[PDB]
């Protein structure tokens, strides 16, 4: 029951207390069905006594002050920042990983038991609690919502970061947006001791919690992506055209980098490099092996056939990455913004010279 | 997170 | 009762098509034709051959028992016998 | 014109709650046929054929 | 082979249908023969979906109809993970356990109330925490994990019910802040169709898939969390409730309702089940105790008003059930005490293959039998019209 | 191949093998209850089209025409060139499928600006064309003449306005070739005198306005009941025997020119079924009656620029309205309201001149903005009989 | 990765039901032993050709890489979908 209360934001603590008080009306409701039993004058006393006896006996402390003396002494002592976390906007909030995974949030899901208990014994119908219930319910209307929803998003910020930190290089890449993110948390803490954006923060502590989860996903998307595309031979290759998709991938790679929130070339060239790089190696592999399979008197034509066709394609060895996998150069231009063209003479250079390898190979002679 | 979280945590102080 | 082998040979309670043949896949008694009846018996006995040779070769002391193939809701059933094999395509369900 | 052909079903809110179901529906196709007016009037007479 | 290219090429996760119609052929291909009140065999359920956490809600299919979303907003005991669920059960058998399962991007209370759908669901949270996970879905956690910005407030979705047809299928889900999500067919996104409610006093209903009026009308009768059942109004576009409804005092978590039958009237009365055991029946809005249901135990947190028949309804445990009650030759009379998997205060349930039972989402997402076969429409006119009659008479307080 | 199941009489081994296949099959789901599934279980025809700029060049396709007179061989007439330094501007020219090109057949050039232009009458030879001079050129390629062999007298005799449309109405024995203009005039003249009219009068209004004629209809089957459209509508229905010329009655619904009409009747002409539909500027497309002024609803084709309207009177109930950009929309009375039966938007963005149905079946000659001839058909929908169906349409149409 | 649809329809192990291989035979979708996975869907993938031709004679859905040898104590079902053949070693339950 306190599970559904907690399914439908209600108390959940305060929720058991009133529940062991519905119950005990219950035992009081069966001891109303005897007196029902009976008339309604005088003659009903032979147990009546004893069944109030035991039903306020295996439930001492249900409907009493016992449960709100108790929630009362628990304010008091500290169950204030339960039902009050409005630290959860420009505050202490121990946020990081291996890769410093920090944001904004907060845990009230914990002590959420304690924060609805306060919560409805400072506010259902004012129940016996102490003003640290009510300093509760004050950071209540600061961060209550905000606190919740950035614990949620935490959780699932926290998820999706273990799947962008099943690789390292997702983290240095994601860096780039927790600097945004960070950014925009400075935007929020820049003022000195500012006494009027408190929710801005909190409600910027939930969203980047969020963003946290759904920047987590991406990130992990676009390097495990990459890295993906990097090791994934087994569709087509033995051509240019992988080391071609390779390189289209990195251009491609560098400018949805770009879309993103970030502001150095690092991470961006990095993952379009390196997928490129490992793309061309894998398919070069499987393309050197179905390389070989494919593209491996006068009388005085052995001096030529002695080495005839040893490199018929021999126009793809680019020291395994090389950025610019091309045996020529392409054209200029005078000013633009295209910083990504990785081999612009990738699609005649090394053609041209495989395929003036393949006519040598075979024809050493004529 | 590097020089927007060390740029808010000069701010702060 | 030839009648009632054409019924429990392909007109059970529940099958995609089923069989009941006599020796190599041989019956005549069925819920089609004769002709199409033996090439579905003759295949039902081809396949009861090579699947005792492969069943061999799956688990080296295996002979053909019955290709009883899972689908939406029924299950198919090309099962062999002593001399024959009936590809009693069946249903569970 | 299929819903108005039912014009004499204007006697309880059921009718009228479908429309304020509708009225985005609605509003945005009417949007549509005068975009295709604007379209039509912009490409003028001579412009067009 | 050995390869490290499969994983290494097939890095992301799309083949939940996929291995849902693998398992369902996993079991097409081993059940055969060899030539050499509540049944409850066993409860379906869905323990991928929550690790010992019964739903809190469910939400009815109509294409392939009781492949519900049980929602379940499991236990807030997880430092960094996000908990939740999303599921179909395998009841055809009852089995120990369900047809398929997913979690969510926090404690899913009361799922995207979506229509007609057998491989799509998306775990409403109870801080708003929605996240796509198909309701075929193979992996434990969310298919995918939505946003739980400033936006989805700690506002828990509670009252759960299908209401549409094939054609525009939509289901509502109001929640904690009266946010009657009436998602369509597709719609597992967000709270988008999320119409707002909210009453002068006691503006949050605490319900756990609470269902429709006496009327099957498209009001959520949301039990209210300190008596007096609150609603949300969404039949068409023009309607808002403001409830007050009875059989609700204190505690309680969802207010179901005995509908009209073509052996009775409407019918206006709910026996909606008490923290007290204070069960009473009243309509979507009525605030007047028609009739008591049978006993209860513990804190209410659901209620089943048999609306198979006007003479049938039914309270709940704590042990996760259904106290029926029935009026054939009698006034108040219960009929059987149907129930739900596990020893915990199960709030979510569903219908049968063919329907005239419950599937109740126990203890796990479930399909328990909360049977409703002791509770439909008796072969005669005269005795539902007398038992509406007689709840009509003692229709007020 | 053995015992072709022989021993199906007495035996036992197959009958046991039988009965236990029959009992496998019947209990194949022994898991006691329902195998859990998981819940899921487990129109154009387009014929030779010719384009060839060799006076298509810039020259808007006129009036198009199957042979009646001759076995369904399209001619249309053209209009007038944008790039004809010297040359002549009414260039009419034929194509006729039966040839079997690619270009234009014959080629038939006139100085005048040729409006309107049609057949002979048992003469497989006579080609004649009401022009915007207010006569009507005359080519016979039968004498080797691209060049039109007679020209009306431009004067009193002819139209003293542009002749906008021209054909016989009288049959072999008594054929009456008319000319209309925007003068208000008609001309009828024989086969051979090209000087003295055989029934030319005019048909003016009482006031003083100019009477416009646009795309005014022959009368279905020379039932004299001819119409007349206008500039403001102006639906000018009128006879022509007796002493019933000048302006018998009209009838507006709109305010755009009647572009395109067709007076037709049913499929054999069961009934009168004067319900000519229109195609105005307005996009009106309205099933306009002669007797009955203002009859049923305007099926107006939205979203284009309506142009014309024509439909075989064989099973008239398939008929299109096409628009400015090329929409074609054919349907029937009885089964649609405004949507098609079986049609299509023209190809690309054309402005459709004119619509030619089939004599008595389906294929369909498009005319548009220039020299283009594109010939369609739409073959899977039939004339089908027992058309009962539109006439009872137009039963309850009668109705409300 | 079939975890809650595999664990909640098959809640326990002992039998392996419809797992898909990869296209080489590598284990796509697959949690139980995949070298007699291989060895049986191969073998069986013979032995269902033959008895594809039989099932498709009595039911035409029948195919190499969608048939379950079952026998009265053990059955190898190869029934998948596009990835390869399924893989079970158990009687029919």
């Amino acid at each position: 029951a306190c599970k559904m209360s907690h399914v439908r934001d209600l108390p959940p603590v305060s929720g058991s207390i009133i529940w062991a008080k519905q119950i005990d009306r219950q035992l009081t409701a069966y001891m109303k069905r005897v007196e029902d039993v009976l008339g309604k004058g005088w003659e009903n006393h032979v147990e009546g006594q004893k069944l109030k006896q035991d039903g306020d006996s295996f439930r001492m402390k249900l409907n009493t002050q016992e449960i709100f003396d108790d929630w009362a002494r628990k304010v008091q002592q500290r169950n204030l920042g339960v039902s009050g976390r409005i630290f959860t906007i420009e505050s202490t909030r121990v946020r990081g990983r291996t890769g410093n995974v920090l944001k904004l949030k907060v845990n009230f899901l914990p002590e959420i038991i304690t924060l609805s208990k306060e919560v409805r014994n400072l506010k259902w119908l004012g129940f016996r609690v102490p003003l640290a219930i009510v300093n509760k319910a004050h950071q209540a209307n600061q961060l209550y919502p905000f606190a919740i929803s950035l614990i949620e998003s935490v959780r699932t910020y926290e998820r999706t970061c273990e799947k962008v930190e099943e690789r390292n290089t997702i983290s240095l890449l994601v860096a780039g947006l927790k600097k945004e993110v960070q950014a925009l948390i400075a935007e929020g803490i820049a003022l000195v001791w500012e006494s009027y954006k408190l929710d801005p923060y909190v409600q910027r502590l939930a969203e980047t919690v969020f963003n946290f989860q759904e920047k987590v996903d991406d990130l992990l998307i676009i390097e495990e992506k990459i890295d993906l595309e990097v090791r994934s031979l087994e569709t087509c290759m033995y051509d240019h055209k992988t080391f071609s998709e390779i390189l289209n991938r990195v251009q491609k790679a560098v400018d949805d980098l770009n879309l993103h929130s970030y502001s150095n070339l690092p991470i961006w060239v990095n993952k379009l490099d390196m997928e490129i790089e490992r793309i061309l190696g894998v398919r070069l592999q499987a393309g050197l092996r179905a390389w070989t399979q494919v593209l491996l008197q006068e009388m005085f034509a052995w001096k030529m056939v002695v080495l005839s066709l040893p490199r018929i394609q021999s126009q793809r060895y680019q020291v395994g990455v090389h950025y610019e996998l091309t045996e020529e150069e392409k054209f200029y231009r005078n000013a633009l913004t295209r910083m990504p063209d990785g081999p612009v003479a990738l699609e005649e250079s090394y053609s041209a010279v495989m395929g003036i390898v393949s006519e040598v190979e075979q024809y050493v002679k004529v | 997170v590097f020089l927007m979280k060390q740029q808010s945590l000069l701010a702060k102080q | 009762e030839v009648e009632e082998t054409l019924k429990r040979l392909q007109s059970q309670k529940g099958v995609q098509g089923i069989i009941v043949v006599n020796t190599e896949g041989i019956p005549i008694k069925s819920t089609m034709d004769n002709p199409t009846t033996t090439q579905y018996a003759s295949l039902m006995h081809s396949f009861i051959l090579k699947a005792r040779s492969t069943v061999r070769d799956i688990d080296p002391q295996n002979d053909l028992t019955f290709l009883r193939i899972r689908s939406k809701k029924n299950e198919i059933m090309v099962a062999p016998d002593k001399d024959y094999f009936l590809i009693v395509i069946q249903n569970p369900t | 014109r299929i819903f108005s052909r039912f014009n004499a079903l204007f006697v309880r809110p059921h009718i009228r709650g479908a429309i304020r179901e509708y009225q985005t529906q609605l509003i945005q196709r009417v949007k549509d046929d005068i975009e295709s007016l604007h379209d039509k009037f912009k490409v003028q007479y001579p412009q067009s054929q | 082979l050995t390869e490290e290219e499969k994983q290494q090429i097939l890095h992301s996760e799309e083949f939940l249908s996929f291995f849902d119609h693998s398992t369902r052929i996993v079991e097409r291909a081993l059940s055969e023969q060899i030539n050499i009140k509540l049944s409850l065999n066993r409860q379906f359920f869905d323990e991928r979906w929550s690790k010992h956490r019964v739903v809190s809600c469910l939400d009815w299919s109509s294409q392939y109809p009781e492949l519900l979303v049980a929602s379940y907003n499991n236990n807030e005991d997880a430092p960094h993970e996000p908990d939740g669920v999303a599921l179909v059960w395998n009841m055809k058998y009852k089995k120990t356990t369900p047809e398929y399962v997913f979690h969510c991007q926090s404690a899913v209370m009361s799922a995207t109330f979506a229509k007609f759908h057998p491989n799509l669901v998306v775990g409403g949270t109870y801080s708003g925490q929605i996240v796509l996970w198909d309701n075929r879905s193979n992996k434990r956690t969310p298919v995918q994990r939505t946003p739980l910005s400033a936006a989805a407030h700690t506002h828990p979705v509670y009252c759960v019910n299908v209401v549409g047809t094939q054609n525009a299928h939509n289901l509502i889900s109001i929640s904690t802040d009266g946010k009657i999500c009436s998602w369509s067919l597709d719609m597992l996104s967000h709270p988008q169709d999320s119409m707002e409610l909210v009453h002068k006093q006691s503006k949050a209903v605490a319900v756990t898939s609470m269902s429709f009026p006496v009327g099957d009308v498209n009001n959520f009768v949301v039990g209210s969390e300190e008596g007096s059942v609150y609603t949300a109004c969404r039949h068409g576009s023009k309607a808002g409730i403001s409830e007050m409804f009875e059989g609700h005092q204190g505690p309680i978590t969802g207010i179901h309702c005995h509908a009209a039958v073509g052996a009775v009237d409407f019918s206006h009365l709910f026996v909606t089940s008490s923290f007290d055991w204070t069960v009473k029946l009243w309509s979507t809005k009525n605030n007047k105790p028609l009739y008591s249901f049978e006993d209860n135990a513990g804190y209410v947190y659901d209620v089943m008003w048999s609306p198979t028949h006007p003479a049938l309804f039914a309270c709940v445990d704590g042990m996760g059930r259904l106290d029926l009650w029935n009026l054939n030759n009698d006034t108040e009379v219960p009929t059987a005490s149907i129930s739900v998997e596990g020893n915990p205060a199960l709030n979510r349930v569903r219908w049968t293959h063919s329907g005239r039972e419950i599937a109740v989402g126990d203890s796990e997402g479930q399909i328990v039998i909360y049977d409703v076969g002791e509770q439909i429409a008796v072969p005669r006119n005269d005795e539902w019209a007398r038992f509406g009659r007689t709840l009509a008479e003692i229709n007020a307080n």
